[PDB]
């Protein structure tokens, strides 16, 4: 557990991709099917950095109107916060000033990424050239993919960078330690293999070409 | 077109084999995309053998690291996968921790997928 952590408020339409980008760096899954959030889900993302750690408390919030319900309490003493479009969806961008008003409205002056997710997908509606809401000191932008992972460092590097006050400042990898050995019954080591070798009940995923 | 993903891969100097792969875990009746990484087999201190998967990131995010156990169900199914089943680390449902998990590792072929099959068996063995 990090000393150092940070409240993070995570906005923007609902469909932009904002659980499963944090969903990437929590966990690596990547779900196709909408599910929408309701309220607000608050996980904790922790980088190691050249400095030492940092810890993220994101609060995924709803987009949806209907699903979000009254937002001030998601945003008080957020100390950063990142605002999420879709590039295939124009009108996702077009909302984009609403939620920035939202969030200086209970926050103040807190660093803010904005970020242009689904750019792996070809039929791009918002392109670079059209986006140029950003121009402030604390607001920046990327884009990004959850689903390819482009840029997927890049807006919690920037936050971290601002909020540490070092521009020099890098994230590293996490040392894989050696576990604890876990030791298991031999018959049920055994039943497990042979339900394995038998039971095929799920189907095995599809094969995408990706590797 | 969507712009290129260029990933500096996390290395692991210290490991004695490493091949690219896809992860799943199985939850409810489906199988659970964990994302694409690198399964990685390096030494201990001990003769035992540690199973790290990272991701295909810059910061390698760690998917698994285990112990090979001695009884540890492996076997092969489909064109190019490798079916385990273990304790994850790092847990997959942080209240049942100490369930095990079938999981599935695929691999590009299935010249590939018979060889990440062929040396975990050997390792299990010690
Ligand atoms: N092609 C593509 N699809 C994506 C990407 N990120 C998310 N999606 C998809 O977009 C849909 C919405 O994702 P989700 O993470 O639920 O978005 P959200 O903005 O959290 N929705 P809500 O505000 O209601 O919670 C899902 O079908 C998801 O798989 C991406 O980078 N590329
Ligand atoms: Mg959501």
């Amino acid at each position: 557990e990090p000393q150092v952590q940070f409240k993070l408020v995570l906005v923007g339409d609902g469909g932009t991709g904002k659980t499963t980008f944090v969903k990437r760096h929590l966990t690596g899954e990547f779900e196709k099917k909408y599910v929408a959030t309701l309220g607000v889900e608050v996980h904790p993302l922790v980088f190691h950095t050249n400095r030492g750690p940092i810890k993220f408390n994101v609060w995924d919030t709803a987009g949806q109107e209907k699903f979000g319900g009254l937002r001030d309490g998601y945003y008080i003493q957020a100390q950063c916060a990142i605002i999420m479009f879709d590039v295939t969806s124009r009108v996702t961008y077009k909302n984009v000033p609403n939620w920035h008003r939202d969030l200086v409205r209970v926050c103040e002056n807190i660093p803010i990424v904005l970020c242009g997710n689904k750019v792996d997908i070809k039929d791009r509606k918002v392109k670079a050239k059209s986006i140029v809401f950003h121009r402030k000191k604390n607001l920046q932008y990327y884009d990004i993919s959850a689903k390819s992972n482009y840029n997927f460092e890049k807006p919690f590097l920037w936050l971290a960078r601002k909020l540490i006050g070092d521009p020099n400042l890098e994230f590293v990898a996490m040392p894989a330690l050696a576990p604890p050995e876990v030791v298991m019954d031999p018959a049920l080591a055994a039943q497990y293999e042979h339900d394995l070798e038998v039971a095929q009940t799920t189907a095995l995923p599809d094969e995408d070409d990706d590797l | 077109e969507p712009p290129k993903v260029v990933v500096t891969e996390v290395k692991e100097e210290d490991a004695f084999y490493s091949k690219k792969c896809k992860l799943f875990y199985k939850k409810d009746n489906e199988f659970k995309e964990k994302g694409i990484g690198t399964l990685h087999l390096k030494p201990t201190a001990n003769q035992k053998t540690q199973l790290l998967v990272r991701a295909d990131t810059n910061l390698g995010n760690i998917l698994l690291n285990v112990l090979i156990p001695p009884n540890m169900p492996c076997t092969r199914t489909g064109k190019n996968n490798v079916l385990i089943v273990c304790v994850p680390n790092p847990p997959i449902d942080e209240k049942n921790a100490t369930m095990p998990v079938t999981m599935l590792i695929r691999v590009k072929t299935s010249e590939d997928a018979d060889e990440l099959h062929k040396i975990l068996l050997e390792k299990k063995d010690a």
